[PDB]
């Protein structure tokens, strides 16, 4: 169900500054009170990341701003969404995306999670649908249009049903939702962080240590992601499968991690409270 | 800080203590520090070397 | 299945007990070649082929 | 498959069970043996890995969910979490010195 959308305009991106923030826990070792000193990736701080814009208001007159690029991948993504209605849905990480070689799929679709590893034919516009109901007022999600057709699998992965939210909700941002994705060593390890905020804009300042989620053994040779974004299509815009359809509002982060020291502080039960970096400023070294 | 000479002796010795354990976590040009590791991943030979 | 539709059953992600296998008595052949079935159970694999 | 056949004219359910190994990491094996608890005594450990010699105490040093091993300034084996139930032990040589 391949479709290239229409109607979308271009514009130059906009680069918000980190905030010292993307310090994840770098093995399984507990540390009471300890100023210990690793050697890892991160990301350096003070470093302004790529700000991808997705909104559809009155003022803009046609845009329809739906940014969903094939980013590079070289050895990390910090990758941060401050959703509202639940509109960043899924990755497309993979190599060539040209069903030549397999591509890791992780999209947590209307009833769970799927991370399934095969090879696949994306489209050129990978997105997901949800249709809006007047007569029962019920968000459904139908379109599935991220791939075309399938190979012979490997291993794979899918958990227990649940249900979202899946509503407009009108006002500020209300979630805010971190993550890192290494792979070193056939080792997809994937870390994840949820703390609430109450901001509209850029990324806001303050510090937390992202736990450790999991650690698929799939070993490929991922260079190359996408975003899974979802559309609003409703009753007002009218149209086809490929003009007619809305955007919500959602913003996402993509940043890119590099080999540098840092300085950890362990506190008294073993959660990372503050963090300094070693080649920021001559205080810091 | 007016028993500055009796607390640099102690962080005299806790320093030399520290640095005469983590001396033990260092190759010295051979494969690995743990010898367990050593004689048992290795030929005769090259685990007494 | 078929003689010329042969099902695969590739299978992993899971931990394999072959004490099963040879310590029935429902077989006719278990004419193993070069695995050792008595130490399978010390030998890690990736993929299991049926 | 007519029921009158001799003892070669019959249905053989054949199995071809094989095995081979990739280059991605094993995620298929055989089951693992385990031994009791002998707490208070100078033994050696082999939980998941991680070797060592020295008494195991029930300690209170609280791990996290996802934190398995435990260590000090030192960088030291200190405190190791059982496997099979959730409880943080505590590791320390046993008697030595001079006489
Ligand atoms: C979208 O455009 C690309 C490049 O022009 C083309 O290869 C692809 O077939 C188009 N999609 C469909 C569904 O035709
Ligand atoms: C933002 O990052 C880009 C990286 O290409 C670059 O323009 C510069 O480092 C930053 N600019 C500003 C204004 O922060
Ligand atoms: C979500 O994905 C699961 C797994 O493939 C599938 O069984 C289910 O039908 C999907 N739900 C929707 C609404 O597409
Ligand atoms: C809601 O209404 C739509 C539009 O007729 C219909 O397709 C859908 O089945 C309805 N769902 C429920 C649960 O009634
Ligand atoms: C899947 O099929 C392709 C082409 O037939 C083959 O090269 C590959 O080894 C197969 N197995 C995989 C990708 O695990
Ligand atoms: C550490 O854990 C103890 C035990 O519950 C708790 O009382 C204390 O507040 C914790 N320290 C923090 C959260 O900084
Ligand atoms: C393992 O089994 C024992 C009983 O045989 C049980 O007490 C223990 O809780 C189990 N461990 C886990 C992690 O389920």
């Amino acid at each position: 169900q391949c479709v290239n959308l229409t109607t979308r305009t271009q514009l130059p991106p906009a680069y918000t500054n980190s905030f010292t923030r993307g310090v994840y826990y770098p093995d399984k070792v507990f540390r009471s009170s300890v100023l210990h000193s690793t050697q890892d990736l991160f990301l350096p701080f003070f470093s302004n990341v790529t700000w991808f814009h997705a909104i559809h208001v009155s003022g803009t007159n046609g845009t329809k701003r739906f940014d969903n690029p094939v980013l590079p991948f070289n050895d990390g993504v910090y990758f941060a969404s401050t959703e509202k209605s639940n509109i960043i849905r899924g990755w497309i990480f993979g190599t060539t995306l040209d069903s030549k070689t397999q591509s890791l799929l992780i999209v947590n679709n209307a009833t769970n999670v799927v991370i399934k590893v095969c090879e696949f034919q994306f489209c050129n516009d990978p997105f997901l649908g949800v249709y809006y109901h007047k007569n029962n007022k019920s968000w459904m999600e139908s379109e599935f249009r991220v791939y075309s057709s399938a190979n012979n699998c490997t291993f794979e992965y899918v958990s227990q049903p649940f249900l979202m939210d899946l509503e407009g909700k009108q006002g500020n941002f209300k979630n805010l939702r971190e993550f890192v994705f290494k792979n070193i060593d056939g080792y997809f390890k994937i870390y994840s962080k949820h703390t609430p905020i109450n901001l509209v804009r850029d990324l806001p300042q303050g510090f937390s240590a992202l736990e450790p989620l999991v650690d698929l053994p799939i070993g490929i040779n991922i260079t190359r992601f996408q975003t899974l974004l979802a559309l609003h299509r409703s009753y007002l815009t009218p149209g086809d499968s490929s003009s007619g359809w809305t955007a919500g509002a959602a913003a996402y982060y993509v940043g890119y991690l590099q080999p540098r020291t840092f300085l950890l502080k362990y506190n008294e039960n073993g959660t990372i409270t503050d963090a300094v970096d070693c080649a920021l400023d001559p205080l810091s070294e | 800080s007016a028993l500055g000479k009796l607390q640099d002796v102690v962080n005299q010795n806790a320093q030399a203590l520290n640095t005469l354990v983590k001396q033990l976590s260092s190759n010295f040009g051979a494969i690995s520090s743990v010898l367990n590791d050593i004689l048992s991943r290795l030929d005769p030979p090259e685990a007494e070397v | 299945a078929s003689v010329y539709a042969w099902n695969r059953k590739r299978i992993s992600n899971c931990v394999a007990d072959y004490s099963v296998l040879y310590n029935s008595a429902s077989f006719s052949t278990f004419k193993c070649y070069g695995v050792s079935p008595t130490k399978l159970n010390d030998l890690c694999f990736t993929n299991v082929y049926a | 498959f007519q029921p009158t056949n001799g003892v070669g004219y019959q249905p053989y359910r054949v199995v071809v069970l094989s095995f081979e190994l990739l280059h991605a990491p094993a995620t298929v094996c055989g089951p693992k043996k385990s031994t009791n608890l002998v707490k208070n005594k100078c033994v050696n450990f082999n939980f998941n890995g991680l070797t060592g010699t020295g008494v195991l105490t029930e300690s209170n040093k609280k791990f996290l969910p996802f934190q398995q091993f435990g260590r000090d300034i030192a960088d030291t084996t200190d405190a190791v979490r059982d496997p099979q139930t959730l409880e943080i032990l505590d590791i320390t040589p046993c008697s030595f010195g001079g006489v």
